């Protein structure tokens, strides 16, 4: 579990923390996607595991800074100049890399802040009926093929229940994370890509959202509301 | 491949933990402590201070790693091999053992042993020290029955001064490789001190012909 | 003592009796099995370097 | 006879002697040289497995023995035309920096060794017994570094010298005037003399104080710790202690009369001889006679 | 007397084995496998060296995938290598320095160790609270642990130096079977592909093919001169072969109860560490003492290669599931793959 932050200030300056509990954080490279209220998310940070290689994002290179401090498993945030624009909540997620690990598989609960090139994950469908029991496919496109030479495909998948952080469903675009059911299953060719769920269930309504991890600068798809 | 960057940089990660934790195991003296079982090892140990027994002891700002390998019971050779590499074997015999027999006496079988463990293929060059145990009842002992009865060709006085240094020099009598290899030979009693000095000394021989060995001079 | 060596004779009349085949059908099966997966063997007969793993 | 160098009355000699006994010594210290040295960097590079801090060291040795071995036939034929300098200027100011500063690293780089070797022996467990490669490394460039700039002033000096209808190549001219490098000659036999003779009597003292001598391969180990201490006086001695000796020339006699040098000088060059006989026996007495 | 009538009928029992193998023994394996063609000469090159272990390397073992493999060193590291990648995924740290043996789930979540410590340690490599820790400390055996294969997920089977062979099950902890009848200690044991059976060398210069289920011996291998030192089963499972310290390799039939080559030269008088065969079975490597693992065209029992690439004893030895690798390592503290 993870939690922490700050939540209301006119300009300035603010500072958020994150409290790791029980998973060896000391190994862990940690990020620091942010939520519009409205909008889907958005990747803000990143330092890797040993405080080594650090990467911020375009709209956030200069006034944001994250560092961590492996004593006490606490994760921060410094920013510097807040604008209008950086008005969300705020997660933090967990990933290992190695060669068979599951990146972002957990996420944190999140804290709310308010002030008062690329690869475009495109994701055209935005609402589909609700209706249960029947096999939704989700469709997805990226801007290019984020087919990797070493054979994988860098393409995550993310289920928001409405009301909670969100949860990794199927990571590299065809492997199942764990504690998910069998139900969801995942297919693509390298630019299009679908997300298939056999048996709809109650606690299977909400929206779904696509990432990629071709190159570090990575996008969401402003997600898919059941 | 940025998933693939962030795995290079973790193994790079594992890799200075395993040079720190070899850089800590190459300053730690390793001593092999072998015996007859209840020839006083265990009095030994406590001077420094199933399966395999670690003794961790530290004298003069050196660390020492003691490994207790009576507990096997099983064919020597096919795990003498892994102990390739100590500085220096500690052999216990007592000295009290001469008459006692396991048939066959006590002290006779301590040679077996101390005759394969010198002249193995694998020790040809480590220092071996050879502790005498039970002084003090091998002192009272030799009084009441003499030394015949061990060694029936033993031809001298039995009084501690003559006896003991037979066996000693009976013992050191296995050693083949005269030039390869040195045999440190000390008496213990059950209360006595400056036994830990002794290995303490013999280990440093061992340690300047190693770095003698670096320089190329040895 | 005596169960010992009682124990060693039943033991050694069960691997008495037990069914043999002749060395020839037994070498045909070996040479058989060979020849079947002679051209799955990447060591006995090398594939192209553009299929191995560890070449590039 | 008499010369003005450098607006101070240098006398420089050219005797007949010169001719006859040093172009066969030094050519017999060449010819030798370039097998030891030579080979001995052959086994270094390509027949050595493993690389340790003390290996390092004697390979900076090897290295400056067989710098200076090359420069030897240059000397040869200076001596051959009785100081008869026809190669340039710039080859004269180059030849005499390699003798110095091959000369002086040679001398650096076994005093260093003398002193690795008190370190294995009175102080085993110390931890500069166990430096790393790249340490060595470092130590070694630095030491090089320290040998070439206490010589780059035999880089600045024009000593394209005009001796009547001759032209010499020597820094080594008998006047009377306080010059820096001539002083740091006595320095590079004085200052090592009390770091080699102080450790290798430590060390020896040490393997006799435990009764360690005892070992057949100790006892020969004990006896090349001397060779080393003997060979470095046999072969830098005579040229030191004649330069003292026309130290004191120069307090009572003078530049005045430049007779009185005509012995001695000759002498100087004779024993300066010797000090290439050291950078010939080094391979026989550290690489070729190690059990490695 | 009963003891010396219980010795005179196991002579005369033992003869009547010794009858009934040699009625068998129709012919050689070396005449059936005259007319095949040789292999020729085979020469593999070192695709990867694999560094950072500080101390001799007793054990290896594949992954089922044929990309992870994991390593035993003295220094007390179990180090997980991706082979391809030359990347270390894991460092497990021993808590006895002394393993003489690993092992691979096929399952791929768990790691097995063990040696001078009489214990078999499993480790969870697939942990959702981080990095990996031990999950069963298997703890019965006398003597040291010579080797140890996993069964399955919950079952693993150990060979002990106390001259028996032990089946477990790691969810209680507890010695499901103990497979006792060998006299010397047992060096190394290998699971049949059905992992129904399994065969173990020992000490005694035997080899016995035990059951796993019912728990009791089946066939009793003799032939070599001293210590059994490696064994493994051939892909049919129906073969496997030994390598003792005599210096030279037997290749045993299930079913013909006796050996049928041998594979040995007069040029080698080192004894063999490991053996391992090819996928396809027809090639048998064996790890020697001179530190060159040669390569044994097993149908007709003539070298075919040598992998001279380590400086000091070839200790372990192992192929890929995929055939498409050999991973050798020796007390060099070097890891190389081959081909
Ligand atoms: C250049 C030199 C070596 C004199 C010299 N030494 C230094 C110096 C400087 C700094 C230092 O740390 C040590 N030495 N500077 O000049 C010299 O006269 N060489 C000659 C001979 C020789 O020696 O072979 C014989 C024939 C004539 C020429
Ligand atoms: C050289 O000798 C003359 C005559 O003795 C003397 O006047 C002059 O000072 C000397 N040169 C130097 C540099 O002292």
């Amino acid at each position: 579990v993870e939690s922490g932050g700050g939540l209301v200030q006119p300009g300035g300056s603010r500072k958020l923390s994150c409290s790791a509990s029980g998973f060896a954080f000391s190994s862990f490279g940690m990020h620091w996607v942010r939520q519009a209220p409205e909008k889907g998310l958005e990747w803000v940070a990143y330092i890797s595991s040993g405080s080594g290689t650090i990467y911020y994002a375009d709209t956030v290179k200069g006034r944001f800074t994250i560092s961590r401090d492996d004593p006490k498993n606490t994760l921060f945030l410094q920013m510097t100049s807040l604008r209008s624009e950086d008005t969300a909540m705020y997660y933090c997620v967990r990933s290992i890399y190695y060669y068979g690990s599951s990146p972002f598989d957990f996420w944190g609960q999140g804290t709310t802040l308010t002030v008062s090139s690329d690869i475009v994950m495109t994701q055209a469908t935005s609402s589909v009926p609700v209706t249960p029991g029947e096999s939704v496919s989700i469709s997805c496109r990226s801007s290019k093929s984020l087919l990797h030479s070493n054979g994988n495909t860098y393409l995550y998948w993310f289920l928001q229940r409405p009301g909670q952080s969100p949860q990794l469903l199927i990571y590299r675009m065809s492997n199942l994370a764990s504690g998910v059911p069998d139900r969801f299953s995942g297919s693509g060719s390298g630019t299009a890509f679908t997300l298939t769920i056999s048996r709809l269930e109650a606690e299977d309504v909400g929206v779904y959202y696509c990432m990629q991890h071709l190159e570090y600068p990575l996008t969401f798809g402003a997600g898919t509301k059941l | 491949s940025a998933e693939d960057k962030a795995a290079v940089e973790r193994s790079k990660m594992i890799d200075r933990n395993l040079r720190e934790d070899g850089e800590k195991a190459a300053r730690e003296v390793k001593l092999l402590l072998l015996g007859a079982g209840e020839s006083g090892k265990s009095t030994i140990v406590k001077q420094m201070k199933t399966g395999i027994v670690e003794t961790h002891f530290t004298f003069k700002d050196l660390h020492f790693k003691m490994f207790d390998v009576g507990a096997q019971r099983s064919e020597r050779k096919k795990w003498i091999h892994c102990f390739e590499g100590v500085a220096a074997i500690i052999f216990c015999v007592a000295l009290s053992d001469y008459d006692l027999v396991l048939e066959m006496n006590r002290m006779h079988e301590s040679m077996k042993l101390f005759d394969s463990i010198c002249n193995n293929k694998w020790f040809t060059d480590t220092s071996i020290i050879l502790f005498l145990n039970k002084k003090d009842l091998f002192e009272e002992k030799i009084k009441k029955s003499p030394l015949t009865i061990c060694y029936q060709e033993y031809a001298g006085s039995n009084t501690y001064e003559e006896a003991a240094a037979y066996i000693q020099c009976q013992f050191e009598d296995l050693n083949k490789r005269k030039d390869t290899k040195e045999i440190y030979t000390h008496f213990t009693c059950s209360t006595d001190t400056k036994n830990v000095q002794f290995v303490f000394d013999a280990v440093t021989d061992v340690i300047i012909k190693n770095n003698l060995k670096d320089c190329g001079l040895f | 003592s005596i169960a010992q060596a009682r124990k060693l004779v039943e033991q050694l009349k069960m691997e008495a009796n037990i069914d043999r085949i002749k060395v020839s059908k037994a070498a045909a099966d070996l040479m058989a099995y060979c020849e079947a997966h002679a051209k799955e063997d990447p060591l006995l007969t090398p594939v192209p370097a553009s299929e191995n793993p560890f070449r590039e | 006879h008499f010369l003005e160098i450098d607006k101070k009355n240098c006398c420089v000699f050219r005797d007949d002697f010169i001719v006859k006994v040093l172009p066969p010594v030094l050519g017999l210290e060449f010819i030798f040289g370039l097998l030891g040295n030579g080979l001995a960097l052959w086994i270094f590079c390509f027949h050595l497995k493993s690389w340790k801090s003390s290996r390092i060291f004697l390979f900076n040795l090897a290295v400056a023995d067989f710098l200076l071995i090359i420069c030897l036939p240059f000397l040869m034929d200076n001596y051959v035309r009785r100081w008869d300098w026809k190669f340039g200027d710039i080859p004269c100011r180059l030849m005499l920096f390699m003798l110095a500063m091959n000369r002086q690293g040679s001398i650096i780089f076994l005093t260093v060794v003398a002193v690795d070797r008190y370190f294995r022996v009175v102080h085993p467990h110390h931890a500069l017994n166990k430096i790393s490669n790249r340490t060595a490394a470092i130590i070694s460039c630095l030491l090089w570094g320290i040998t070439i700039g206490l010589t780059v002033h035999l880089l600045k000096k024009k000593m394209p010298i005009q001796n009547g209808g001759a032209n010499l190549c020597s820094s080594f001219s008998i006047c009377h005037t306080f010059q820096w490098h001539e002083a740091m000659f006595l320095l590079e036999f004085f200052l090592p003399l009390g770091i080699i003779l102080f450790c290798s009597a430590r060390i020896i003292w040490s393997l006799r104080q435990r009764q360690m001598d005892r070992h057949a391969k100790i006892k020969r180990a004990i006896t090349f710790i001397m060779v080393v201490a003997i060979v470095f006086v046999i072969c830098f001695l005579p040229s030191v202690v004649v330069r003292i000796r026309i130290f004191w020339l120069l307090h009572t006699s003078g530049t005045q009369n430049c007779e009185v040098y005509r012995s001695v000088d000759l002498a100087f060059f004779i024993t300066l001889s010797f000090t290439y006989m050291n950078s010939m026996l080094d391979p026989v007495v550290y690489y070729f006679s190690s059990p490695s | 007397s009963e003891l010396d009538q219980l010795r005179q009928e196991a002579e005369q029992l033992k003869n009547q084995i010794r009858d009934a193998r040699k009625a068998c023994a129709d012919a050689t394996l070396s005449q059936i496998t005259n007319n095949i063609d040789p292999v020729g000469r085979i020469q593999m090159r070192t695709r990867r060296t694999l560094r950072g272990h500080l101390a001799k390397i007793y054990a290896m073992h594949w992954g089922t995938d044929s990309r992870l493999l994991v390593s035993a060193s003295q220094d007390g590291k179990l180090i997980i290598w991706d082979s391809y990648t030359t990347n270390k995924v894991h460092a497990i740290p021993l808590r006895s320095s002394w393993v003489m043996t690993c092992a691979y789930a096929p399952s791929g979540n768990y790691v097995a160790c063990g040696g001078l410590d009489n214990i078999c340690s499993i480790y969870n490599l697939k942990t959702r609270e981080g990095n990996v820790r031990v999950s069963r400390e298997l703890a019965g055996h006398t003597g040291y642990l010579s080797c140890c294969r996993f069964l399955d997920d919950n079952q693993i089977v150990t060979s002990s130096g106390d001259t028996t062979c032990a089946l477990w099950d790691i969810e209680t902890g507890q010695q499901t079977t103990t497979f006792t009848g060998h006299t010397g200690d047992v060096m190394s044991l290998s699971l049949a592909p059905d992992t129904r059976l399994f065969v173990s060398g020992a000490c005694d210069a035997s080899a016995k093919l035990w059951d796993v289920r019912e728990g009791m011996c089946r066939q009793t291998f003799t032939g070599h001169e001293s210590d059994i030192n490696a064994i493994c089963f051939f892909p049919n499972g129906n073969a496997f072969a030994t390598g003792s310290d005599d210096a030279t390799c037997r290749l045993f039939d299930l079913r013909a109860d006796q050996e049928l080559m041998t594979y040995s030269h007069d040029n080698i008088i080192c004894g063999i560490t490991s053996v391992s065969f090819s996928k396809s079975g027809r090639l048998l490597l064996a790890g020697y003492d001179d530190f060159n693992c040669n390569v044994w065209d097993a149908l007709k029992a003539d070298r075919a290669g040598v992998l001279a690439g380590h400086d000091n004893r070839v200790s372990c030895l192992g192929v890929t599931d995929d055939g498409m690798a050999v991973a050798t390592g020796s007390w060099d503290s070097f890891l190389k793959i081959w081909n």
